C-alpha cells in the first residue's frame, strides 16, 4: 500500500559475536546466518527457532548464500577459502581454496552448478560447485571486492568494490562487459541485480544507494536518509507485497524505501548496533535484519503488506 | 571480515 507496517516478531540470540549475513532459502523454510564467531546458524524463517549449528571454518566469516534448491550452503571467510556445506547433514563438501586473501562475498548461480567470489585480494573467482575447483579468476578490481551476484538467468555477474567501480562480467568468457561510472566514484560497498535483472542496485560509502539502469549505463534513481560510511551493508528489493528498497544503517534502524518515488516509508527500531545485513522472505512479507558485536542479535520483522 | 570495527 501507501507504506509498509513491519513490526517485530522475534529476536534470534546465539552468536558470540557480529552476525555478518543473513540469507532466507530460496523454499522459505530456512534462515541462515554467519558471524565473525566462525560459525554458521540455521534458524526457522516462520518461527525464528534455532536449527542447528555448522561449524569447520578456522576464521570468521563475511557471507553466507544458498544454492537454488535450498540444501547446500556456501560461506566465505577470513581464513581465505570459501566451503560448500550439505544443510541437512552439517557436512562440508568442499573447501574452495585459491584466494589469497579474506574472501568477502559469495553466491550461487540460478542453476548452482557454480559459484561466484570476491576477495580482499581484488579479484573474482569462479568455482565448479562439484568438482570444487576454480574456473576463472577475473582481475576485476584494485581494491576489495565487496559484493559478488549472478543475474537471473546466470550469464552475467555484477561486481562492486572499494576502487568506486561497479563491473558486469560475462560468465561464460570472463569478459568485462561493462563498467558503472557515475559523476562521482566513492568506495562502493554493495551491488546486486534486480530480480528482473533489468537493474543494478548499488551502495556506496557516502550514505547513498543507487538504482543503476544496466543497458543504458544510467543512475535512475538514489535513496538517502540512511548512515553508511564505513561497513559492507547489505541491501535488498523487497517484492512479496508492495516494491520497497530495504538496508541496514550505521544508526541501528532498517531503512525501507519506495523504490518509485523514493521516499522512506519505514525505519525499523530495536537494533543496538550497526545493522549490517537485511534479507526478504520469497513468499512473505518478512525481513530479517542482523546487528555488529554490541548487539549479536537477528531480528524477524513481518508486515500485513 | 565484514564486520570488523
Amino acid at each position: 500500500p501507501v507504506k509498509p507496517n513491519y513490526a517485530l516478531k522475534f529476536t534470534l540470540a546465539g552468536h558470540t559475536k557480529a552476525v555478518s549475513s543473513v540469507k532466507f532459502s530460496p523454499n522459505g523454510e530456512w534462515l541462515a546466518s554467519s558471524s565473525a564467531d566462525k560459525l554458521i546458524k540455521i534458524w526457522g524463517a516462520y518461527d525464528g527457532k534455532f536449527e542447528k549449528t555448522i561449524s569447520g571454518h578456522k576464521l570468521g566469516i563475511s557471507d553466507v548464500a544458498w544454492s537454488s534448491d535450498s540444501n547446500l550452503l556456501v560461506s566465505a571467510s577470513d581464513d581465505k577459502t570459501l566451503k560448500i556445506w550439505d544443510v541437512s547433514s552439517g557436512k562440508c563438501l568442499k573447501t574452495l581454496k585459491g584466494h589469497s586473501n579474506y574472501v568477502f562475498c559469495c553466491n550461487f548461480n540460478p542453476q548452482s552448478n557454480l559459484i561466484v567470489s570476491g576477495s580482499f585480494d581484488e579479484s573474482v573467482r569462479i568455482w565448479d560447485v562439484k568438482t570444487g575447483k576454480c574456473l576463472k579468476t577475473l582481475p576485476a578490481h584494485s581494491d576489495p571486492v565487496s559484493a559478488v551476484h549472478f543475474n537471473r538467468d546466470g550469464s552475467l555477474i555484477v561486481s562492486s568494490s572499494y576502487d568506486g567501480l561497479c563491473r558486469i562480467w560475462d560468465t561464460a568468457s570472463g569478459q568485462c562487459l561493462k563498467t558503472l561510472i557515475d559523476d562521482d566514484n566513492p568506495p562502493v560497498s554493495f551491488v546486486k541485480f534486480s530480480p528482473n535483472g533489468k537493474y543494478i542496485l548499488a551502495a556506496t560509502l557516502d550514505n547513498t544507494l543507487k538504482l543503476w539502469d544496466y543497458s543504458k549505463g544510467k543512475c535512475l534513481k538514489t535513496y538517502t536518509g540512511h548512515k553508511n560510511e564505513k561497513y559492507c551493508i547489505f541491501a535488498n528489493f523487497s517484492v512479496t507485497g508492495g516494491k520497497w528498497i530495504v538496508s541496514g544503517s550505521e544508526d541501528n534502524l532498517v531503512y525501507i524505501w519506495n523504490l518509485q518515488t523514493k521516499e522512506i516509508v519505514q525505519k525499523l527500531q530495536g537494533h543496538t548496533d550497526v545493522v549490517i545485513s537485511t534479507a526478504c522472505h520469497p513468499t512473505e512479507n518478512i525481513i530479517a535484519s542482523a546487528a555488529l558485536e554490541n548487539d549479536k542479535t537477528i531480528k524477524l520483522w513481518k508486515s500485513d503488506c | 571480515a565484514r564486520t570488523a570495527r
